[PDB]
RNA sequence: CCCCGGAGCCCCGCGGACGCUACGCCGCGACGAGUAGGAGGGCCGCUGCGGUGAGCCUUGAAGCCUAGGGCGCGGGCCCGGG
RNA sequence: ACCCACCCGACCCGUCUUGAAACACGGACCAAGGAGUCUAACACGUGCGCGAGUCGGGGGCUCGCACGAAAGCCGCCGUGG
RNA sequence: AGAGGGCGUGAAACCGUUAAGAGGUAAACGGGUGGGGUCCGCGCAGUCCGCCCGGAGGAUUCAACCCGGCGGCGGGUCCGGCCGUGUCGGCGGCCCGGCGGAUCUUUCCCGCGCGGGGGACCGUCCCCCGACCGGCGACCGGCCGCCGCCGGGCGCAUUUCCA
């Protein structure tokens, strides 16, 4: 809608909202990032620091098929499974401790962030945290691993 | 329900008539013809309307119903009032006082009525 | 006699000639239609002494005498019969006004409809 | 002349909401209605609550509701929230509640209405408790949002934990010349 | 939910018949003309032939 | 130019409830007759007729 | 409305062919509507007129029930002339006054074997039509 | 006018100056709600008004032909706020007026 | 020691506008300069489109002229005559 | 509101400028055209829908396209952001 | 042709003529007035009426009050029935209902350890009478109170119109 932009209340100013004494002018300080150790030194000081110079290494074939590892958490773990499983659950007198795959929920290493309910689980992960192995170990589950 | 509708209607109606700094409405049964919640008759679940007669003797006086909402073929009733005019303003006052029909049309739909009679007369010589 | 108002009100005005735009009487390009001078040496704009005055605030109207005609009413434009009834219930206060683009052979109607309703209308005799 | 500074003069609080949605200012109009009868600042903190805007009022989430009606003393007590009341799939048990909102979705709602609680709108508040006696009015994390992880104080300076605006993170858009002790300096 | 009238069936020449269904929920759905203005106005673009 | 952003895209979501809206206001004669439409011998407005 | 998206409907477009259209193509944009004795007895609505036929002059100021004989079809303005629908001029010679055919009615067609197998053609078509309706 | 199936009914209204022809499957927002203003006077049929059930379903049932859409929710449940404030559960705990105009 | 379908009152806890487009109406108090600039309201103006006015019009549309009647602080607008 | 008469005031508009009526610049007059737009990336604020989810891109199924190159839908309702 | 072969309407700048006004501080402008003109609105007084009441002139009918019919509002012990929500009862529909499940069973069947259809289980949507709380504006049929309309009895101290 240019009925309600801005150069509809500037008909008449002659400046046009761009100021009497430094006239809008082409390009004033250079085109785009222009200067960057010169005359925008401290704008780019001090709000994009490290924006200069070479760090780490070079992999020059990169692809992310192979550093593909998403991760879960404890603290969202039943969320996977249906509801009913956790409903049957606590019961049967046998100690029924259902299995968890991860992989098929589309998770490879599981994390160990959040409190876990007391429940044992058979979690099948393709990778573990050490502190998410000691929360299952805690509760009284099993970390399976898988390829 | 009423307030809903108002805030649809209160802006985006067809009956609505601006130009020249005064907004009217035009539909049927609202008397004043004011773009107001209180003379509405289109809304409410009680709505007085008085009109003209067809014939050109005598006033109309509708009535909203209330026995069935969703059906405006059966959502007014209309009576015919043809006396001696102070009788009339009597009928209409007892029809808005005794009935406990909405009473804020009540002096209003007397003003429009008594202002149809002076309009059903020869006005000039 | 005429159609009588309901409160005849005495209308002040703080100011009846028209704000008209600086250099209109010397160019003819420059119409009546007051602009507001943005220069930064304007006489105008800066208000020196014995010149032509800006349109404030200041001189707005009463608003119990806004867009209000000299006779007591009030205008309201009217294109046909079924509009006359709109001012049914605002004949003392507010007055009819039949448009521009209405033929004379409806007007005859709109103003006897407006006789009928005791409605004035500030232009009866027009068209005949 | 008076020498009043003018800068000021204007309070550029909220009077009305911005929103044209008319349940809202339905709302607005019974809660305005109650806050300039009523004796209560309930209704005038609701309305005000009301008046704000959508990255004003934050999203409350169902495990910080029980965290916070879990609280002693709040027995027989309703949690009146002026935004919008989100589940948490990351809490197991869930008691009794007596929520009321603008709105809860569908998961909440099922949640809690499976729980056995009950989720009442601000219409059947007003009608509960006029005066908003046995409320307690929560709100959700009004700095929770990204937007103000970029505020405060700059980057590119000392003792300043601000994210810099960065088109995409990794290892050579930055960490150089201002983040390292090696590249000239670091902060 | 809220309440759901029956509403009746009518035949060819008016006249209704016996038949009657139950309102839906869809009829009291609410009621948002901004939501109904915005999605027209932006619905509305899209048949729409480009002029340069 | 021809590459002007010509057309919108609602969400879905939206544009499912701009029309539960308007399914919801073809009911209630009085947004109906606010709408313009002649309606004074309609027997009711929820009109549904036969499958014939 | 129209379905077919080969049929023009565009407003310069068919002012264009209009009055571009060539001269058989013209004479069937000049036909004019027969009378209801002749409708009753051929089943035709209307016909392209011919350099003899009788007509009545139904719309303009030349109005009447005179039945007047064409003098000549002039297909480039689109236009006939009657033999008693004229009018003097300055020098007294009299020049004859053209009407368009749309308010043109036929009394008495001028008939021969391609005129005759037109109207049968058509009669055809209407039997087809009708049978079609039925 | 809101048919199910073409039988002949968009070939019989269909000349008709002004009528607008939707199938219930594929209703169209555009016609429904036509210059924005959201009333519109429809006419329905008895195999259309039973199938708005099974495209939208009530606010305890899913849409039953879609994948994943309920009803929408309310913001306020009784709008009939002019009743609401003329409840005597309010006026019990409201304050008396102050409507005295004191003038200068 | 009685009810106000009426004690009859400067107040009617019995329903409760003439005053209520609640985005409305009303009551006090203070203030009112302005370039560059920023924000808000336009029932100011142009063009085209979706709705709407059972809108206007050869018994005269748009445009144009006006020593006429006016309204709005103003942008401009409505009529009268040709 | 048209013209004339009197009293007081009253230097020609825009711009560069600390400063313009300037012996600073542009400018006889009038009619028409005429200068902050469009795409993409962002940032902030606001309006709406859903909510630890969200979005359907692209594609496919329905109507033969008047209205349409619209709309509706998807074990693709999530490959992917 | 007040459309006359570069002719639809025909503005401004500019020019001619007529009428009016003025003229030695270039012309022009703002504020305040005064005078002269072109038109507008009255007016052979415009005192404009809108109510209530009193009096002298007229007058057709009806209101006051009853009878018959129709329509409407409000409602009780909730009168009887549908309808409708919150709980309880038959877990009754569950097979004389579909769907979904990362709950079991290959005690089963079919196409060859797999897929589909069966069998239980869970979640989601329904049937019958009875009670309570809000009978809830989602509807009727009787009953009562009130209001309006039509046709008669209502002859004139009542009733209403012109001056
Ligand atoms: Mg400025
Ligand atoms: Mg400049
Ligand atoms: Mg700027
Ligand atoms: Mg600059
Ligand atoms: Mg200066
Ligand atoms: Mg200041
Ligand atoms: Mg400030
Ligand atoms: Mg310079
Ligand atoms: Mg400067
Ligand atoms: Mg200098
Ligand atoms: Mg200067
Ligand atoms: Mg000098
Ligand atoms: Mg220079
Ligand atoms: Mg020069
Ligand atoms: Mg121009
Ligand atoms: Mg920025
Ligand atoms: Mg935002
Ligand atoms: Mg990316
Ligand atoms: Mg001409
Ligand atoms: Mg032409
Ligand atoms: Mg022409
Ligand atoms: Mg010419």
């Amino acid at each position: 809608p240019s009925r309600l932009r801005k150069t509809r209340k500037l008909r008449g100013h002659v400046s046009h909202g761009h100021g009497r004494i430094g006239k809008h002018r082409k390009h004033p300080g250079g085109r785009g990032n222009a200067g960057g150790m010169h005359h925008h030194r401290i704008n780019f000081d001090k709000y994009h620091p490290g924006y200069f110079g070479k760090v780490g290494m070079r992999h020059y074939h990169l692809k992310r098929n192979q550093s593909f590892c998403p991760t879960v958490n404890l603290d969202k773990l039943w969320t996977l499974v249906s509801e009913q499983t956790r409903v049957n659950a606590a019961k049967n007198k046998t100690g029924a401790a259902p299995i968890i795959d991860v992989v098929r929920s589309g998770y490879y290493k599981v994390l160990g962030k959040g409190k876990l309910p007391k429940q044992p689980v058979i979690v099948k992960a393709k990778f573990f945290s050490r502190r998410a192995e000691e929360k299952i170990k805690g509760v009284g589950g099993a970390c399976v691993l898988v390829a | 329900s009423a307030h809903l509708q108002w805030m649809v209607v209160r802006n985006c109606s067809s009956f609505l008539i601006k130009r020249n700094k005064q907004t009217y409405s035009t539909e049927p049964n609202n008397l004043k013809a004011r773009n107001s919640f209180r003379y509405n008759g289109l809304i409410h679940r009680k709505t007085v309307g008085v009109e003209p007669a067809a014939d050109g003797k005598g006033v109309v006086v509708v009535m909203k119903r209330r026995s069935g909402q969703r059906k405006p073929a059966t959502s007014y009733v209309r009576t015919t009032i043809n006396k001696n005019a102070r009788a009339t303003l009597s009928s209409i006052r007892h029809m808005i006082r005794k009935n406990k029909y909405h009473p804020d049309l009540r002096m209003a739909a007397i003003r429009r009525a008594s202002a149809i009679l002076r309009s059903q007369k020869p006005v000039m010589v | 006699a005429a159609l009588r108002p309901l409160v005849k009100p005495k209308i002040v005005k703080k100011r009846t000639k028209k704000f008209i735009r600086h250099q209109s009487d010397r160019y003819v390009k420059i119409k009546r239609n007051w602009r507001k001078p943005r220069g930064i040496d304007n006489r105008v704009r800066r208000r020196f002494k014995g010149q032509i005055l800006m349109p404030n605030i200041g001189y707005g109207s009463n608003k119990k005498t806004k867009h209000m005609l000299p006779s007591g009413f009030r205008k309201f434009l009217v294109h046909n019969v079924k509009e006359l009834e709109v001012l049914l219930m605002c004949n003392k206060s507010y007055c009819a006004e039949i448009a521009h683009n209405v033929s004379s052979k409806n007007r005859k109607a709109i103003v006897e409809r407006a006789a009928q309703l005791a409605i004035r209308v500030t232009n009866p005799n027009a068209r005949l | 002349g008076v020498d009043i500074r003018h800068n000021k003069d204007r309070k550029v609080r909220r009077k009305e909401p911005k929103s044209q949605d008319i349940y809202l200012r339905l709302l607005v109009k019974l809660y305005r209605f109650l806050a300039r009868r009523t004796n209560s600042t309930f209704n005038q903190v609701v309305l005000k609550r009301l008046f704000m805007s959508r990255t004003n009022r934050p999203p409350l989430s169902l495990s910080r509701m029980i965290r916070k009606m879990k609280l002693p003393g709040r027995e027989g007590k309703t949690a009146v929230v002026v935004g919008t009341i989100t589940d948490d799939v990351r809490v197991q048990e869930v008691p009794k509640l007596k929520v009321c909102a603008l709105r809860v979705s569908s998961r909440a709602r099922s949640r809690i209405l499976k729980a056995g609680g009950k989720i009442l709108t601000f219409d059947q508040l007003a009608l509960d408790s006029p005066k908003g006696c046995g409320t307690v009015l929560l709100s959700g994390p009004r700095k929770g949002r990204e937007v103000y992880r970029h505020f405060g104080k700059a980057p590119g300076t000392p003792h300043s934990h601000t994210k810099p605006y960065v088109r995409s993170k990794g290892r050579k858009f930055e960490r150089a010349r201002g983040r390292r002790a090696s590249r000239g300096y670091k902060n | 939910a809220c309440a759901r009238p029956l509403i009746s069936v009518y035949s060819e020449k008016g006249e209704s018949s016996g038949k009657n269904v139950t309102l839906p929920a869809v009829f009291k759905a609410p009621i948002r003309p901004d939501i109904v203005n915005f999605v027209h106005t932006n619905l509305r673009k899209n048949n729409r032939q480009p002029y340069a | 130019k021809t590459w002007r952003r010509w057309h919108r895209r609602v969400n879905t979501t939206q544009k499912r409830y701009a029309i539960c809206s308007a399914l919801a206001a073809s009911a209630l004669p009085a947004l109906v007759m606010s709408k313009g439409h002649r309606i004074e011998e309609v027997p009711e407005l929820p009109l549904v007729v036969e499958d014939k | 409305m129209k379905f077919n998206p080969f049929v023009t409907s565009d407003r310069s477009k068919n002012r264009k062919r209009h009055f571009n259209a060539p001269s058989h193509i013209r004479r069937k944009i000049m036909s004019s509507p027969l009378s209801k004795e002749l409708r009753q007895k051929y089943n035709v609505r209307s016909m392209p007129i011919r350099k003899d036929d009788e007509v009545q002059v139904v719309r303009g100021h030349y109005k009447g029930q005179q039945i007047g004989k064409v003098v000549q079809v002039y297909r480039k303005k689109y236009v006939i002339y009657i033999e008693r629908v004229q009018r003097e001029k300055a020098n007294g010679t009299t020049v004859h006054v053209g009407i368009h055919p749309s308010k043109v009615v036929i009394t008495r067609l001028k008939l021969d074997k391609d005129r005759k197998k037109i109207l049968e053609r058509k009669a055809k078509s209407r039997q087809v039509g009708k049978e079609k309706g039925k | 006018v809101i048919y199910n199936e073409d039988n002949g009914i968009v070939k019989a209204f269909r000349n008709i100056p002004g009528i607008t022809l939707l199938n219930v499957t594929k209703l169209n927002i555009l016609k429904l709600a036509p210059g924005g203003h959201v009333g519109r006077f429809c006419i329905w049929t008895e195999s259309a008004f039973r199938k708005l059930d099974d495209l939208y379903g009530t606010w305890r049932k899913a849409a039953s032909l879609k994948s994943n859409y309920n009803l929408p929710m309310h913001k306020m449940l009784n709008t009939d706020l002019s009743r609401i404030l003329k409840s005597p559960e309010i006026q019990r705990a409201l304050r008396a007026p102050r409507k005295k105009i004191h003038r200068r």
